[PDB]
């Protein structure tokens, strides 16, 4: 029941229960220190070493059943891809905001 | 100080971060010839 | 009078943004003591030496003893005792000679 | 009295008060003035020293003309080329100071540095606090350095 | 450069100047009764600053205060443009 | 400045004189303010090291006020070194005996503990009232707001300023009162 | 105002009263104090709206000639306590009965005083950090009063 | 062991003196330290504690400056909050975009 | 004035009195009944 969605939730987070985002953002924001030997395991799995370090991940039920075993130790913010998918000729100037945006296009000048 | 504001402006959190003040090379050549990349 | 400082102890702050809005430009020129505010200097009574010696004045004993003279000494500067008592041949020798300076 | 009136009481107004700011429309008439005066006074050079923070390597420095620094690392650099340091979040004057928001332009602030010499750092004792510490188990950290000289810092009327 | 009197200068200058003799006035105060005072002198010419000085004594202070004014005239104050030591030419 | 780097050293060290009111005035309150200056830490200029700590004159230490109850029951505790040496005096019987130590021993709880408090404790200067020594007034150079507002009493206020205030309810014609 | 003028006769003659003033800000309160608006606004500092109360020896109104519900009548009742020790009704001090003078002892300057100073005994043992007793400051009747600092007011010092 | 537990502290002490100094300078003008850090800030000027304090005690007439902008933009915060809609923020609220 | 964790009136008489902190009954017919906590 815990995971299973409200009309209201959906309003403050402002995600549609259709057509749902694809990608996790995942970083790890508490220790695994003092935690049980499983939940210790899930994070090497997933990659969450080092914290505040996002790594991708993808939204699907086997990922998702590893992710809920250490909800308590991570924050999951769903990837935005407002300039859509990276190209190969965009590759090497991406950038991820803080907001979850994987912008394809860095010129660190005004935006005016 | 002020990191929760730097997030609603979408900036990172940490000055440190990605911005044009880390990112940005630090210096040039007198004649203008850029530097070396940065290492970092 | 745009700014929220007095304008008046220490300089006057005009506070300005740029026409694009990328650059915060000040001008803080520097204000002078009125006139009519200063006090005249009282000419009728000088140099620190002697004002030491009418502060230290001798008269009673020609030099006083170390526990009087000190004494004397503290209540002239603010100061404990201890602070003007000696100390001994270990430490003078581990003071620097010529220690760095800078400007 | 009015609807809504509270008799003056002091736990009735804040103990703060409130603050009236100046219009919009004319604080933008004499913001365009003040920067008019700052750009006349830089066009006719009616400036002294200045001094600048600079953002360079991951320090932020406060430096003027004939200044010295130390860098904790090397450079890339020979020894006496100059420099112009690209990064300059506040320029100031004995009248006048222009602060970026976070970097002034480059037109206006250019600051010229020369790489006096490189050096390393003096030998630095790290011993780990932990049992049976020992008198050998102890490392000489050593680093290069270098260490520049502020030639010059200038500004351009293009307020 | 060495002058042992610089108020003394500092006349000489202002009739050359066409400017009348400088009034001295305590500008602030501190401690004046104690064995560490400090005293701001600052002349004034037609009831303008034309200088400031700190001293120990007021006699210092007034002193001092003339020194400061010197360098003004002559333009000798740190904050003067740094020489261009950096000109190619 | 272009001040000489000797008169320049002498200005910024320089020490200053505060006034502070201590009338109707919390004795911890005049204590943050009064231990603030002591230490010089109203300076930007302040270090541990640099001994730069400035003078405080405190008056009228004898009209501090307490809030709630702490005049009967705050007690200061002191010991002479013998058996049954043992005092606990409450602030009233201190205050009544001495009215400036409940002034001087706040400043003295917030000081650092340290060598340095001593030779901070001399440059407090604390009078029972207005009365100070004509060398003192001399030296003085700022006063200090009160950190308490004071209430003002019923008798102050202006026979107007009454009026201003609205009758809430009036008393019926038939009442003693 | 009904008084007695002696002369034996002795005759009680009523006289005009002062009139309150006419349109409350709030229409309808029940309470007089809500009527104006200061249901959670006043202090113990607020001399001129307690005054409105008080017998003229400091003695408190009954509650049905001032109107003020009990809520109100025992905070404005205890608000006064603590205006008269002190020292902020100096007007209003006790009738001497035959002439007798003050204790003659100087008045220590105390605020926000709960209790009585005469029924208060010291506390010798102050108690550590974590068991520290504390020392009652204000009333916990005014806790509904509008705070403008960022944590709730500290009662107990 | 102590000259190397004392490397990494020497860095945390520096900071706490600017600290003092810090908030010793923006009292002078009025305004408390969490007041004046903040709204620099806020204001998208960015500089670190230690340019601070030698601004105040190298610098007097520039930290006024400082202290009257941040000042400034404490007000506007003020204002925004006390004044609730859509309403065209202080000029020095406005805050630079970069891309 | 025996001091009791519990103060109860023992008379019609009886009333009550809070002095010098602590609360009494004191009763006019029957000093017996003045009492302490
Ligand atoms: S104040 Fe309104 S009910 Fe009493
Ligand atoms: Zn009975």
């Amino acid at each position: 029941k815990v995971f299973q969605p409200k009309p209201e939730d959906h309003e403050k987070y402002g995600g549609d229960p259709q057509n749902p985002h694809k990608l996790h953002i995942v970083t790890r924001i508490r220790s695994t220190k003092r935690r049980p030997y499983w939940e210790k395991d899930t994070i090497k799995m997933l990659g969450l070493q080092k914290a505040h370090s996002p790594q991708i991940h993808k939204n699907i039920p086997s990922v998702n059943a590893k992710l809920k075993v250490v909800k308590h130790l991570i924050r999951i913010q769903p990837l935005k891809l407002p300039q859509g998918l990276p190209t190969e000729e965009t590759m090497s100037s991406t950038c991820l905001k803080s907001t979850g945006e994987l912008v394809v296009q860095w010129h660190l000048k005004p935006v005016e | 100080a002020g990191g929760q504001w730097r997030l609603q402006q979408g900036l990172a959190a940490n000055p440190s971060g990605y911005g044009p003040l880390t990112e940005l090379p630090d210096w040039s050549f007198a004649d203008g010839r850029p530097a070396p990349p940065m290492k970092g | 009078t745009y700014s929220s400082l007095p304008d008046d102890y220490n300089c006057q702050v005009d506070l300005a943004l740029t026409a694009d809005g990328r650059t915060i430009v000040c001008y803080h020129p520097s204000v002078d003591i009125p006139y009519e505010h200063t006090k005249p200097i009282p000419q009728p009574d000088e140099t620190h030496e002697q004002i030491l010696k009418a502060k230290l004045e001798v008269r009673k004993s020609k030099q006083l003893e170390q526990g009087p003279m000190i004494e004397q000494l503290s209540k002239v500067f603010y100061t404990t005792k201890h602070r003007w008592y000696p100390h001994g041949q270990y430490h003078n020798r581990r003071k620097k000679l010529n220690p760095p300076r800078d400007r | 009295y009015p609807q809504g009136y509270v008799p003056k009481t002091s736990l009735s107004s804040p103990p703060w008060q409130e603050v009236v700011l100046p219009d919009p429309v004319e604080e933008t008439r004499h913001h365009a003035e003040v920067v008019k005066r700052v750009n006349e006074l830089i066009a006719t050079g009616q400036y002294g020293r200045l001094f600048a923070v600079v953002h360079f390597a991951s320090h932020q420095w406060k430096v003027t003309a004939e200044d010295l620094i130390l860098i904790e690392n090397e450079l890339d650099i020979k020894c006496g080329e100059r420099i112009r340091l690209e990064k300059v979040l506040l320029v100031g004057a004995d009248n006048f100071t222009l602060l970026g928001k976070p970097l002034l332009r480059k037109e206006l602030v250019r600051v010229e540095a020369t790489v006096i010499e490189k050096t390393e750092s003096w030998p630095k004792i790290n011993m780990k606090f932990r049992k049976r510490k020992n008198f050998r188990k102890k490392k000489i950290i050593v680093n290069p350095q270098t260490i520049l000289r502020i030639n010059t810092i200038e500004i351009a009327p293009r307020l | 450069w060495t002058v042992v009197n610089p108020m003394g200068l500092l006349v000489e200058e202002l009739k050359k100047r066409n400017i009348s003799a400088p009034e001295s006035r305590l500008t602030r105060q501190s401690g004046s009764t104690t064995a560490l005072p400090l005293y701001f002198v600052g002349l004034y010419c037609d009831r303008k600053l034309i200088a400031e000085g700190p001293g120990e004594t007021v006699l210092v202070a007034e002193e001092e205060a003339a020194r400061v004014a010197l360098r003004k005239l002559y333009g000798f104050t740190e904050n003067r443009r740094p020489w261009d030591y950096s000109k190619p030419k | 400045s272009s001040f000489s780097r000797a008169p320049q050293q002498w200005a910024t060290f320089a020490r200053m004189w505060y006034l502070l009111d201590g009338k109707m005035q919390p004795p911890g309150k005049l204590a943050v303010i009064a231990s603030n200056k002591l230490q010089g830490l109203n300076k930007p200029v302040y270090h541990q090291l640099s001994d730069c700590g400035d003078h405080v004159v405190i008056i009228n230490t004898r009209h501090i006020a307490f809030s709630g109850n702490k005049w009967e029951q705050k007690v200061y505790s002191s010991h002479t070194g013998y058996p049954g040496g043992f005092r606990q005096v409450t602030a009233a019987q201190l205050h009544r005996k001495d009215p400036v130590a409940i002034v001087k021993l706040a400043i003295y709880g917030m000081l650092p503990k340290n060598l340095h408090r001593r030779t901070m404790m001399q440059r407090l200067h604390l009078f029972p009232d207005e009365d100070i020594p004509e060398d003192i007034l001399k030296n003085l150079v700022e006063e200090l707001p009160q950190p308490r507002r004071v209430p003002k009493r019923l008798d102050e206020y202006t026979q107007e300023e009454i009026e201003a205030f609205p009758r809430v309810w009036t008393p019926p014609d038939d009442f003693r009162m | 105002l009904r008084e007695v003028v002696k002369i034996t006769v002795i005759e009680g003659r009523i006289t005009e009263t002062p009139k309150a003033t006419p349109d409350p800000p709030n229409p309808s309160g029940q309470c007089p104090i809500c009527r104006w608006n200061l249901k959670h606004k006043y202090t113990y500092e607020d001399v001129l709206l307690l005054s409105q109360f008080i017998r003229p020896y400091g003695g408190m109104l009954p509650r049905r000639v001032t109107g003020l519900c009990r809520e109100e009548h025992r905070k404005i009742e205890e608000c006064v306590k603590m205006a008269h020790r002190a020292g902020l009704l100096p007007n209003h001090r006790p009738q001497l009965p035959e002439g007798c003078l003050p204790k003659d002892k100087p008045k220590l300057n105390r605020y926000l005083t709960r209790w009585a100073p005469k029924s208060v005994k010291p506390i010798y043992k102050k108690g550590h950090r974590w068991n520290k007793v504390g020392m009652a400051v204000g009333s916990p009747l005014l806790k509904d009063n509008v705070c403008y600092s960022r944590r709730p007011l500290k009662m107990m010092h | 062991v102590k000259c190397t537990k004392a490397r990494r502290l020497k860095k945390r002490n520096l900071r706490t003196l600017w600290i003092n100094r810090i908030t010793a300078a923006s009292q002078e003008h009025g305004l408390k330290y969490p007041a004046f850090i903040v709204n620099l800030i806020k204001c998208q000027v960015e500089l670190n504690r230690k340019v601070l304090v030698d601004l105040a005690i190298y610098e007097p007439k520039t930290f006024k400056s400082l202290a009257a902008l941040a000042k400034r933009r404490q007000q506007e915060g003020f204002a925004a909050a006390l004044g609730d809609g859509k309403e065209p923020e202080g000029i020095f609220s406005r805050v630079v975009q970069y891309h | 004035f025996k001091t009791k964790g519990v103060i109860k009136k023992r008379c019609k008489d009886c009333y009550k009195v809070k002095r010098r902190g602590r609360w009494f009954i004191l009763c006019k017919t029957n000093p017996k009944h003045k009492q302490r906590q």
